[PDB]
């Protein structure tokens, strides 16, 4: 029943600050160190430090001392991390983890921090229809900021044969594509719809794939 | 046949020298998994060599919110009295007068 | 600070085989008669997962196919037998002293049978064209190994500029990779040409897999 629920992805301007949360449940919060780990995109893991919520004792990695501030609230079973004077090097996924025993046994899902002066923008969603036995269809999710978007097919009813590609960044904008493979007998008699969500711009787009002809 | 405690320790009684030149300390466990063996070691200042000896036979955490007595024979001169695993690890300085 | 050196950086292991990865500490990570080093597994999009603590103690619920060994400075992680869902990055970590440090990581590749990509080309949609955009999309799906080169041709002439590529991580079930290649052009350039070609050259054939369409 040990769980660590982390706050949502955040965008922060260079030189600004962010405060991230990690809500613990399923154990005595005050009886274990709650630790923070940083992972830059496509990079390794770096230990930031630990907090003991029972007495607010902290141990920091020296390199994060002027950067990170760990706090904990006994009442709400919540740990926080404040990141100051934000620079591009601070854009990363921040994990909270419980040191249950000799090492970190339970981890939060991570909170993504994007340090940027770029503005939130919704994507455009384009259907990808063929221009035998099995047909491949797709959706182009172009020009959005920030990450992430969620892509589903037929509200999640089509999960097998789906390839949702990692987004590519160009001119402060992300572009992503998703492909679905179905039997040729099923399309177009049975409808194929990609469901695109961009939470930062409160966008939910349903795109029906129609045969070109 | 207990495994080592994984949580932290609080100093309840700071190091005191006995009349036999030994040292006594009282630490209280914070954490779980008890009964468990208290991780204890004495090192040189460079933290390269384990020195001295534990006099307390197998110190175990047996009670909630109660101190555990530890007696040890440290080496002559400066040493670190190290208790518990990281990141809560206690690192206490001690100087024992004399020579062998 | 203790440096944890992982070796190799990456390795490809066949299904059912034995995989051994090494992690060397720059100084002893031993305290209290134990080795303060641990192994983690991180799958794409997930947090790290603890496999082994104190060099050789298997975490509760983790398969016995994972084995840790070592003391002082020399440690190994063994996976035997290798399974498809073992496609991940492996990290070693020391917590004998502050700061706690991680190894750079070892990416484990599952070596299955070679598979040619299923190639699909897509013209720009009407929706995109009405807004002066023209993205030509090409999927190259479920192939093995990951090494592939995509070549775009506009009326038979190669085109390198305006091409963006994206690869998926190795599939946890079938051990394949998939790739999308997008050629973005202006509506103007798109409308002045007819033949659009996506050519995939993969280990599986000396002949390229060529998919194309005519704008008409
Ligand atoms: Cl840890």
């Amino acid at each position: 029943q040990v769980q660590l629920q982390q706050s949502g992805a955040e965008v922060a301007r260079p030189g600004a600050s962010v405060k991230l949360s990690c809500k613990a449940s399923g154990y005595t919060f005050t009886s274990y160190w709650l630790q923070w780990v940083k992972q830059r995109p496509g990079q390794g893991l770096e230990w930031i430090g630990a907090i003991w919520p029972g007495d607010d004792d902290t141990r920091y990695a020296q390199k994060f001392q002027g950067k990170a501030t760990m706090t904990a609230d006994k009442s709400s079973s919540t740990a926080y991390i404040q990141l100051s004077n934000l620079a591009s090097e601070d854009s990363a996924v921040y994990y909270c983890a419980r040191k249950g025993g000799f090492a970190m046994d339970y981890w939060g899902q991570g909170t993504s921090v994007t340090v940027s002066s770029a503005k939130t923008t919704p994507p455009s969603v384009y259907p990808l229809a063929p221009g035998n036995s099995m047909v491949t269809l797709g959706c182009l999710v172009k020009g959005y900021f920030p990450e992430p978007v969620t892509v589903t097919w037929n509200s999640g009813s089509l999960s097998s044969g789906v390839h949702t590609f990692p987004a590519v960044l160009q001119s402060d904008l992300y572009t992503l594509s998703s492909s679905v493979t179905v039997p040729s007998s099923t399309w177009p008699s049975e409808t194929v719809t990609c469901n695109v969500a961009h939470p930062a711009s409160s966008t939910k787009v349903d795109k029906k794939i129609e045969p070109r002809d | 046949s207990y495994s080592m405690c994984t949580g932290k320790f609080k100093v309840v009684k700071e190091i005191a020298e006995t009349q036999h030149g030994t040292i006594v300390i009282r630490v209280q466990y914070e954490g779980d998994g008890s009964p468990c063996k208290i991780p204890f070691e004495i090192m040189d200042l460079e933290k390269r060599h384990v020195l001295g000896r534990l006099i307390t036979v197998n110190p175990i955490v047996t009670e909630k919110d109660s101190p555990v007595n530890i007696e040890a024979e440290p080496p002559f001169g400066d040493s670190y009295i190290i208790i518990g695993v990281e990141p809560g690890q206690l690192k206490l300085n001690w100087f024992k007068k004399g020579s062998s | 600070n203790i440096v944890m050196t992982q070796s190799p950086t990456s390795l490809a292991v066949s299904l059912g085989q034995r995989a051994t990865i090494s992690c060397r500490a720059s100084e002893s990570v031993d305290s209290f008669g134990k080795s303060f080093m641990h192994f983690y597994q991180q799958k794409p999009g997930q947090p790290p997962k603890l496999l082994i603590h104190l060099a050789s103690n298997l975490e509760s619920g983790v398969p016995a196919r994972f084995t840790g060994r070592g003391s002082r400075t020399d440690f190994t992680l063994t996976i035997d037998p290798v399974e498809a869902d073992d496609a991940a990055t492996y990290y070693c970590q020391q917590n004998n002293e502050v700061p706690f440090t991680f190894g750079s990581g070892t990416k484990l590749e599952v070596k299955r049978a070679d598979a040619a990509p299923t190639v699909s080309i897509f013209p720009p949609s009407s929706e995109q064209l009405t807004s002066g955009g023209a993205s030509v999309v090409c999927f190259l799906n479920n192939f093995y190994p990951k090494d592939i080169n995509v070549k775009w041709k506009i009326d038979g002439s190669e085109r390198q500029n305006g091409v963006l590529n994206s690869w998926t991580d190795q599939d946890s079930k079938d051990s394949t990779y998939s790739m999308s290649s997008t050629l973005t052009l202006t509506k103007d350039e798109y409308e002045r040409h007819n033949s659009y070609t996506c050519e995939a050259t993969h280990k599986t054939s000396t002949s390229p897999i060529v998919k194309s369409f005519n704008r008409n």
